[PDB]
């Protein structure tokens, strides 16, 4: 599954 | 027009009419003031830099992709620009981390407010990481270290493993692990670790707890589908 | 530091897919200012950055009025001098930028010695960004701006009636503009109505001949003075 | 429900 990272929000 | 009341109350402002630029502006220049910010106010701060930061990495990002996938014609005035708009982030982030040192990371106060200026820390170290090629590289990726290891190390101490402050903090790490530093092993382990002792506390939650919890959960489950390749 | 016309246009359409428009903005308007015609692609690319730098500003200048407008009801708090302030501070700002976009315009590209399809999108532009400067007009000035916005348009009217088909986008586009004039800033809801109708009746008319490509950029601004219509008219 | 112009 390729999507992208996800950090803070 | 400049009475600290007056910056807050035009931040707030600038928020509603999507002016993020002029935002962290008056955000900054609240800062300026020397005086302690709300838990309100810390977040118009945080909203205010993130957007503009946001933007920058997001072209920055688009132009960097263009000046590499250019292989065997390619642009002198690609380089060019893409040096422009990393010196216009870079110029932000070092905004960011003097108002951080100067006038908001103190010697203690709440942990909930010693864990968010320490998390801000280390995002805008990792946002200079992210752009950072000299020799500058590894002392800016050790910054980030420290200074989210040592919010790292307050929340453990000061707050339950369900706290959002505490959840975000972990998923930011975990994706310094993965992105920067290149421990995808750290990253995958912080990130499990993180989700199943907040999904072993969940139950002693006040719905309003509860929504920002699940919500930072699922970015950690989402990261971890990606990062495992589990499904 | 290549600052030479060709790297210009390439910076602007690397800020067009860095979505940096006031970046854009200024690489166009450098552009611009070397002194040579623009090409079709080239007038988009100039169109493209103000309309999104303005866009903004005229988004954030609502917001503000509007909540200026509560503030100043009858019966309200009606306190506050800083909601006035900052709305001033983006109408000044917003003012430079229509200023900016005029005097280009004006010293560089509307001439008499233009191809039709490129004087009516100029003369269009000037009408636009008067009109932009009528919205937050209230003063003496007012006047002024108003009739600066329709001599443009009216000129650039007679241009597209003489030299286009009714189908033509820029000709089409051009006519959706004045009568959103007419309708928000002349209070001619009627002469508005008209033109939209006219403009629509008489495209629709000549549907049948168009090739696929014209077809749809054709379709698109039809559907804009029909949505208008629908909520001008009532109906 | 906004009036629209070009684009």
């Amino acid at each position: 599954g390729s999507l992208r990272r996800g950090s803070t929000c | 027009h400049m009475e600290r009341a007056s910056l807050i109350q035009k931040a707030k402002l600038a928020e509603q009419a999507e002016r993020y630029e002029d935002m962290a502006a008056f955000m900054k220049g609240a800062v300026e003031k020397g005086e302690e910010l709300s838990c309100e106010e810390r977040n118009l701060l945080s909203v205010a830099y993130k957007n503009v930061v946001g933007g920058q990495r997001a072209a920055w990002r688009v132009l960097s992709s263009i000046e590499q996938k250019s292989n065997e014609a390619a642009g002198p005035e690609v380089r060019e620009y893409r040096e422009k708009v990393e010196t216009e982030l870079q110029g932000v982030c070092d905004t960011v981390l003097g108002l951080l040192d100067s006038h908001l990371i103190k010697e203690a106060g709440d942990a909930e407010s010693r864990v968010f200026y320490l998390k801000m820390k280390g995002d805008y170290y990792r946002y200079l990481a992210e752009v950072a090629t000299g020799d500058d590289k590894k002392r800016i990726i050790d910054s980030a270290r420290s200074a989210y290891q040592e919010a790292m190390d307050i929340s453990k101490k000061e707050m339950p493993p369900t706290n959002p402050i505490r959840l975000g903090l972990a998923l930011n790490f975990s994706v310094f692990h993965y992105e920067i530093a290149n421990s995808p092993e750290e990253a995958i382990s912080l990130a499990k670790t993180t989700f199943d002792e907040a999904m072993a506390d969940l139950h002693t939650l006040s719905e309003d707890s509860y929504k920002d919890s699940t919500l930072i959960m699922q970015l950690l489950r989402d990261n971890l589908t990606l990062w495992t390749g589990s499904g």
